[PDB]
DNA sequence: GGCCCCCCCGGC
């Protein structure tokens, strides 16, 4: 890095350095800090969504069983770099078959995003693995498990990543805000969770963005009217007013209702029909052809806006379909 | 395999058959008492079903079996038949036929070849199975048609899961690489549409014409090109526009005139070539291009010789331009 | 400028470029006023390359304040070929550098090339690894070990080295078949360069690879003497003296089941 | 300069002339005193000002000595395999910025780090973009990453969570009619009342058409020679819009209901060269506008000109699709 | 804090063929085999995790003796296999003079054969051929149809089956004596229930439970291994109606973070294995995931894309 | 020993 951490990203700059750091894997973090306080250390598969801190935790795993000189006592490979046929049967062969250089231990090997090697080298690390492992562990970290062959599959711990739990969000949201000097009003807190989707990354750069909106940040507190402009979301009163509108008011008032809320505030099409989603996945309907029409036409508009095409039209079709859809109620 | 096409005719040609099952009956019994285990005759059959015409691979399994079983009888050959059950991916012709029977395809049969079944079997040969289905599907009495269900109806449907797998096909092989759709490929490019016309062939199986089409096609469209931009500095058109428009007009030119004035309209067809940079090459290609009844082989036949001699010999005793240089 | 280093020949910072560029990819130099000093680990993170010249091997050095540079020693061999043999090499840094500037003068015309290498960010320390006391520790000439190298390289693609009571023996395994060399040490006073030296404290009996052999052996053109150290539970060491530094290979043993 | 379109010309400099996407011209410009620019993803419709915008924040925080060797920038018209992901971009992102002058640094900012413009990224394969995943986050320190594209959903999920997404709102008359009246000053162009505005609504959010559709009516003004102020007329026949009695017609021809004398009415209408999409959109609006029809007309007309917008977004015969479409109204 | 303890599955990986269990008349084979010698030439082939490398090693190491360092070559996916290593090494190997018991022949082990390209197999044809009075061959594969006709054609086949519920169970009542194990019925059913015949997968859930909680039982072992999620996808897929589907598909599948691309081609799988569903209602139901999955692989991931899919299923199958 | 070039799979 160049001149301080305070240059970093918020993504980057409050990437944790040990595991107690790490929120939202309770059960996975004690049995990983059990496994590694007695010695037996298996060979661990970390399958997971992104923003869930696989990487974080293995890296904080690595640093407490070598130390601070962890860089050079492991190898990570990833999809940045070539991992092909002949790498894994050299260059990893040689690291598992060959002792420590700096300090006795043992030879760990992190392969992150694994789910992007070719069939042929998963397939040679099968011996790699079974062969040197009284010396040696492996360790991958995975999103799509499809990728991975059903051998490799079966000689890996599996260990998966849930979601960020709101709990573990709020703790790393209340540390955020005592390092940064940064006030949150409670809703401003509901709706970043709300959009947050559980990914820490998305956390992060929505309240950089927020602190960087504010005026002056040292007395002004962040509410959910900042979050919205600065992510440029919906706000909640706006799709009720639409729903409203489309499922009681004729056409032209419906049209002209949501052209309206559009415009006022630059609004995308796309997440207006991600709230009404949201919004009626809860409402108790009396029949079932309602639903399917309802995420049959959803679906389509989306693929269709996905590729571009005329806003005005895509927006007439979701009023029309939503109208197509409770029109089966009766 | 096409590897074996030098070797057509020159190497007198041996074909050996897979022996039948009493060729071998003595050898066997033979074995079986030098070995001390005993072999009950009537199962001897299977074994050659089971092995297919393979006699080190029935040794082999004797060999294996004798060791700790020392009786071949009705009671245990099911099981050595099922586990011993040699595997061999079916020829195109083979593919064909099996996904065109409508036997697989009830209720019964499906229960004995299912639909993983199927899929293997398309995965036997993923690069022939839909050129094959997609050219044998026009010609089988289905059985499996709905109660009400024409055969044309069904052969639409087949027409549009094609479709359909074409499309899937060519995002296949797109930039992105997505061959993990191949299973799904291979249910809406041969498995669904067979489905839907499964019986049996009212003929024989005709392998897929369409490499032949398309290679006509392709050369078609490099004369084509070749001729577009022969006269590129003349017309004000593309290939499609000179396909469409012109060779019709310029046929008007360079063959009619011989049907009607004899030898003497070689100076004007020179003239014309001269004009348009076109050459006797091109020519040919221009008078090879058109279909329907105005086919042009059999008035070029039937063009005296001494006509096509003189304009041969008047074109090559002449100097005519170029319009591209080092083509 | 603020670090200036003159070499008396191009040839001689050549040499040792050469030695240990086919066996590590990125380097890092540290610039300081005793010398020059670098530590490289390739990217199986086996064989670690350390390397150390002195003031006396240049003309003229300046050095105000420590220097890092991260460089690949890819891109830096193919400016030394774009160099001269003949001419002078002129090392030039500035303060924070973002690049190393290359200068080789002709004597006998006034022709300048200056090329100029953006440095590269690789933060990373020496930590001085060197064991204070070997099991044991050996000497001999740089031709004969690599001679013993390739002849027992072509059998199998591992070689295990046994210090034993005034004898060394190299040993391979392979599938055509098996070879040892067994060397006694002795003192010649008439050809002190041949002969070969052993002090050990216990016996040793340590296993390596046959690449990283032959690639530690391509050193031999830099000095007529081999250092080798061996001590269990500790990275093998090679050792090259050069005129007024030095060249260190370290590997680790492979491991014994 | 005199020899430059007009869309060029007046493309922004700085960060101060972007008009309506001030939600994150105003980070960006705090980003200068923060020092700590993160990840971004600019993503919008087209003609929305991302790649000036990206441009003017490069320049106002390096220079116009340091952005040369300060910015990286690798768009649809360069090879972007996976090859080239994993070595070029690696190597420029590991290596250690160039160092200022003290004119920069007196002048300028001067942020630690350089800049990797990835434009028109949507057009990346997914494998290629997977390289990049632990380059963007291990040398975050040094290299600052900069995804431009059109469609959101062709970025993988995993980039999109490392980047800061920002998206440009489309420029219509009530957010970007300044900029507009501004280029019409400076370029001396004198125009009737509501003009400008008829333009951005045909515009319908690309501010890059609209800049064009005033040069071309002010060249033909300037051809024309007689000093009057541009219509509103004019700039709809130079826009591709159809006139509003063919409209009349064509609806009048769709509520006769006959097959053939729509047909015949399609085929002569092909023959002028009427854009589909312009078609399309003026029914649209024309029939949804109108209360002279019921709910259920309206409904089932929505998913028609849906379905039919679709069909034309893939690069389908417009003849084909309009007849079919015209036909299926008739029929409702 | 850096000695490792070798995992269970290393430690106690059978050594002699009385160890193995599961396929009894192949294991016994192997057994006479090895007692009375002439070990023909094998393929041995079968899902990964049910000992088919365990049983090859225990084979050669007992027939062999001591004389097992030079009278076995064993190469395998993470060596160089191409034609010039069979060409040469391999040759090298079968026309070696090893002075043996009469009753013995060299071995060579070439695992995970189904890997090797077809230059080497073809080329291997003569070399076992020729030199089957002193060298055999025993491959190992999980795909018997990537080996070519004619080296099954010259080699025994073994087909190992899947392993029992009573057979794993055994094995570990045998591991957890042997290891003092505090467990409980219901935890070892669990472990069984989420192993699906997969030996290797049952070790490693075994070790972590006890490794990570002490005690064995049903909470303890699903709190760190998770159900398969093919069962909830084959469960999602048969639901009577769409909104069991449905909430099943947003507790069990979205909230758990899987993803979309695993989730659709999982029931992909599930749908082109479900006998009780009739073939037609399959086809149109895999053309329905098939078309999820062409607009999940274009980049709308989304759950509403999964809704949809799953709401068409439904009316196709109403 | 190193480029450079040509042929061939790619799902479970
Ligand atoms: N459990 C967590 N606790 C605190 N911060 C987290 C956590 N998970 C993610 N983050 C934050 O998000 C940033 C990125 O986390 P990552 O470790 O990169 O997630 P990841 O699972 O490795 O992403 P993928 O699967 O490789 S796309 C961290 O630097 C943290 O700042
Ligand atoms: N926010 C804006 N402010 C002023 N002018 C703009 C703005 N956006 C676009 N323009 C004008 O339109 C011209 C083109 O803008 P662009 O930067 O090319 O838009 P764009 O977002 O990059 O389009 P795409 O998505 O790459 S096709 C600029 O030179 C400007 O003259
Ligand atoms: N029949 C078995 N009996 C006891 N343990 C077994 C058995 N099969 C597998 N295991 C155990 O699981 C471990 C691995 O067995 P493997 O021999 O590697 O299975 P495999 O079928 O050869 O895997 P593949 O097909 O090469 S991926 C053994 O060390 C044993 O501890
Ligand atoms: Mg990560
Ligand atoms: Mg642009
Ligand atoms: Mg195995």
């Amino acid at each position: 890095e160049k001149r301080s951490k305070e240059n970093l990203p918020w993504v980057e700059k409050y990437r944790p350095e040990t595991l107690d750091e790490v929120y939202g894997q309770n059960e996975v973090i004690t049995t990983v800090r059990k496994f590694v306080d007695e010695g037996k250390l298996p060979h661990l598969l970390f399958y997971g969504p992104p923003g869930t801190g696989k990487t974080s935790t293995i890296v904080a795993l690595a640093r407490e069983i070598y130390g601070k000189n962890y860089s050079n006592m492991v190898l990570e490979l990833n999809a940045s770099d070539d991992r092909g046929i002949d790498v894994v049967r050299n260059q990893i062969k040689d690291f598992a078959s060959t002792r420590q250089i700096f300090s006795k231990g043992f030879k760990l090997i992190i392969l992150d995003e694994a789910d992007a090697m070719t069939n042929a080298a998963q397939n040679a690390l099968r011996r790699v693995i079974e062969r040197y492992t009284k010396n040696t562990r492996f360790c991958v970290l995975a999103n799509y498990a499809h990728k991975l062959t059903p051998a490799l599959l079966s000689r890996c711990t599996r260990f998966r990543f849930q979601p960020l739990p709101q709990e573990a969000i709020e703790r790393r949201i209340a540390n955020v805000l005592v390092h940064e000097k940064l006030k949150l009003s409670p809703n401003a807190e509901k709706a970043l969770i709300e959009l947050s989707n559980g990914d820490m990354r998305r956390v992060l750069n929505v309240l950089q963005s927020c602190k960087a909106t504010l005026d002056n940040p040292d007395e002004d507190e962040i509410s959910d009217d900042v979050i919205y402009e600065c992510c440029g979301a919906p706000r909640p009163s706006d799709l009720k007013a639409v729903l409203k509108s489309i499922l009681e008011d004729d056409w032209g008032t419906a049209h002209y209702t949501l052209n309206k809320v559009r415009s006022a505030k630059g609004l995308a099409l796309i997440d207006l029909i991600e709230g009404i989603v949201k919004i009626l996945e809860d409402y108790e309907l009396q029949n079932e052809e309602t639903r399917v029409h309802l995420l049959t036409k959803l679906a389509d508009i989306e693929y269709s806006i996905s590729k571009g095409g005329n806003d005005q039209i895509q927006g007439s079709a979701v009023i029309g379909a939503i109208k197509a859809s409770f029109e089966n109620e009766t | 395999l096409p590897k074996m096409r030098p070797f057509d005719r020159v190497c007198l040609d041996i074909q050996f058959r897979r022996p039948d099952a009493n060729s071998i009956k003595s050898r066997l019994m033979t074995i079986a008492i030098r070995e001390k285990f005993k072999l009950d005759p009537n199962v001897i059959d299977r074994l050659i079903q089971t092995t297919r015409g393979d006699i080190r691979q029935v040794i082999n399994l004797l060999s294996t079996i004798s060791t700790t079983t020392k009786t071949i009888n009705h009671e245990n050959i099911n099981e050595i038949s099922k586990a011993w059950e040699k595997n061999i991916a079916l020829k195109p012709f083979d593919i064909a036929h099996k996904m065109l029977d409508g036997q697989i395809y009830s209720d019964i049969g499906s229960r004995n070849f299912t639909l993983n079944d199927k899929i293997a079997l398309y995965f036997d040969d993923f690069d022939f199975t839909p050129l094959m289905i997609q050219e044998n599907y026009l010609s089988t009495r289905p059985s499996v048609l709905k109660p009400g269900q024409s055969h044309l109806e069904a052969v639409a449907e087949a027409a549009n899961c094609i479709s359909l797998g074409d499309i899937v096909e060519k995002k296949i092989r797109s930039s992105e690489q997505l061959w993990s759709l191949l299973p799904l490929h291979a249910v809406l490019s041969s498995v669904y549409p067979a489905s839907k016309v499964a019986g049996h062939m009212a003929g024989r199986i005709n392998f897929t014409a369409w490499l032949g089409q398309n290679s006509k096609s392709a050369k078609y469209y490099r004369l084509l090109q070749e001729i577009h931009y022969h006269t590129r500095l003349g017309t004000s058109t593309d290939k499609i526009g000179l396909r469409l428009d012109y060779l019709p007009t310029f046929r008007k030119r360079l063959l009619d005139p011989f049907l009607k004035q004899g030898a003497d309209a070689i100076s004007s067809v020179i003239e014309v070539m001269d004009d348009y940079y076109l050459t006797k090459e091109d020519w040919d290609s221009i008078m090879e291009f058109f279909v329907g009844p105005d086919v042009t082989t059999a008035i070029i036949k039937k063009i005296p010789a001494t006509v096509k001699s003189g304009f041969t010999r008047k074109y090559n005793s002449m100097t005519h331009p170029v319009a591209i240089y080092r083509t | 400028s603020m670090l200036e280093a003159k070499f008396e020949e191009a040839s001689l910072f050549k040499r040792i470029i050469d030695g240990f560029k086919d066996c590590v990819q990125l380097v890092n130099f540290q610039c300081k006023e005793d010398g020059i000093i670098a530590q490289a680990v390739d990217d199986s993170r086996v064989l670690l390359v350390s390397l150390e010249i002195g003031v006396e091997a240049f003309q003229e050095y300046r050095c105000d304040h420590p220097v890092t540079l991260g460089m690949d020693l890819t891109s830096l061999s193919k400016i030394l070929r774009c160099g001269n043999n003949t001419d002078t090499l002129t090392l030039i840094a500035d303060n924070t550098p973002d690049s190393i500037i290359l200068l080789f003068e002709d004597t006998k015309k006034d022709r300048i090339a200056e090329y100029s290498l953006k440095l590269m960010d690789i933060d990373a320390d020496f930590l001085k690894i060197e064991e204070l006391q070997y099991d044991s520790t050996l000497s001999l000439p740089s031709s004969e070990f690599s001679k013993i190298v390739r002849d027992l390289s072509q059998l199998s693609d591992s070689i295990n080295i046994m210090i034993t009571k005034e004898t060394i023996k190299f040993v391979a395994d392979g599938d055509i078949g098996s070879g040892s060399v067994i060397i006694k040490p002795f003192v010649d006073m008439e050809h002190p360069e041949t002969s070969i030296k052993l002090e050990m404290d216990q016996p040793v009996d340590l296993t390596f690879g046959a690449k990283y052999l032959l690639d530690i052996i391509k050193g031999s053109s830099l000095s007529d003497r081999v250092g080798i150290r061996l001590s269990s539970e500790a990275p093998a060491l090679f050792q090259f003296d050069l005129k007024s530094g030095f060249l260190q290979f370290f590997l680790a043993p492979k491991f014994n089941d | 300069l005199a020899q430059q379109p007009w869309v060029e010309k007046y493309r922004p400099k700085n960060l101060d002339e972007v008009t309506a996407q001030d939600h994150a011209v105003t980070v960006l410009k705090k980003t200068l005193k923060s020092a700590n620019l993160p990840h971004m993803l600019f993503y919008g419709p087209p003609g929305t000002g991302k790649t000036s915008t990206i441009l003017a924040l490069t320049k106002e925080l390096y220079g116009p000595d340091l952005m040369k060797s300060r910015i990286l920038e690798l768009n649809a018209s360069d090879e972007r395999g996976i090859s080239i992901v994993r070595e070029k971009v690696k190597n420029f992102a590991r290596l250690t910025v160039s160092k200022p002058s003290k004119h920069d640094l007196e002048n300028y900012p001067c942020p630690p780090y350089k800049i990797i413009i990835l434009d028109e990224a949507d057009s990346m394969t997914a494998d290629a973009q997977s390289a990049l995943r632990r380059t963007m986050e291990t040398y975050s320190g040094v290299t600052r990453f900069c995804l431009i594209c059109n469609y959101v959903t062709r970025i993988i999920d995993p980039l999109a969570s490392r980047c800061s997404k920002f998206r440009f709102k489309a420029l219509d008359a009530s957010n970007a009619i300044d900029r507009l009246r501004f280029i019409s000053e400076q370029e001396n162009v004198k125009c009737d009342d509501g003009v400008l505005e008829r333009i951005l609504d045909i515009s319908a959010g690309d501010l890059r058409r609209g800049i064009t559709l005033l040069q071309s009516a002010s060249k033909g003004a300037q051809y024309l020679g007689d000093g009057k102020n541009i219509t509103s007329t004019q700039v709809e026949e130079l826009a591709g819009v159809v006139p509003h009695d063919i409209l009349i017609e064509i609806v009048e021809k769709v509520k006769s209901g006959d097959f053939d004398e729509i047909k015949k009415y399609v085929n002569t209408f092909m023959k002028s060269g009427w854009s589909a999409a312009s078609v399309v959109n003026q029914l649209h609006e024309y029939y949804i506008t109108n209360d002279n029809f019921d709910t259920n007309f309206k409904n089932q007309i929505s998913w028609l000109l849906f379905t039919t917008d679709s069909r034309l977004n893939n690069g389908t015969n417009e003849h084909i699709q309009l007849l079919n479409l015209l036909v299926k109204i008739s029929q409702l | 804090t850096l000695s490792l303890q070798l995992p269970w599955v290393e430690k106690y990986r059978p050594q002699v063929l009385s160890d193995i269990v599961g396929n009894k008349e192949t294991i016994d084979r192997l057994q006479q085999i090895a007692k009375d010698g002439n070990m023909p030439h094998m393929i041995i082939s079968g899902m990964p995790g049910i000992g088919k490398t365990t049983s090859v090693h225990c084979l050669a190491h007992e027939l062999l003796g001591r004389s097992y360092a030079d009278g076995v070559l064993e190469l395998n996916a993470s060596d160089d296999r191409g034609i010039d290593v069979v060409r040469n090494q391999i040759k090298h190997f079968a026309q070696k003079k090893l002075h043996l018991p009469p009753g013995k022949h060299k071995i060579v082990i070439l695992d995970e054969a189904d890997s090797m390209t077809a230059g080497a197999q073809q080329a291997l044809r003569r070399t076992m051929e020729l030199y089957s009075n002193s060298t055999r061959f025993a491959f190992a594969c999980n795909q018997s149809n990537k080996i070519i006709e004619p080296l099954q054609s010259r080699c025994a086949i073994l087909r190992y089956s899947k392993l029992s519920d009573e057979d794993v169970l055994k094995r570990l009542l045998q591991i957890i004596k042997l290891e003092d194990v505090k467990y409980t019925n219901d935890g070892l059913e669990a472990i069984i229930f989420t192993a699906e015949g997969d030996m290797r997968q049952a070790i490693n859930n075994l070790q972590s439970t006890v490794a990570g909680h002490g005690l064995v039982n049903a909470d303890n072992v699903f709190k760190i291994v998770d159900s398969p999620h093919p069962l909830i996808v084959k469960k999602m897929l048969l639901a009577s109606n769409l909104e069991d589907s449905i909430q099943i598909l947003r507790t069990d599948l979205w909230k758990k973070g899987y993803s979309s691309i695993d989730i659709v081609t999982t029931s992909f799988r599930v749908t082109k294995n479900l006998a009780q569903v009739k073939e037609s209602v399959r086809l149109e139901m895999i053309k329905e995931i098939g078309l999820t999955h062409m607009r999940i692989l274009e980049g709308v991931g989304t759950y509403l894309q999964l809704a949809s899919m799953l709401a068409k299923i439904h009316k196709l199958n109403n």
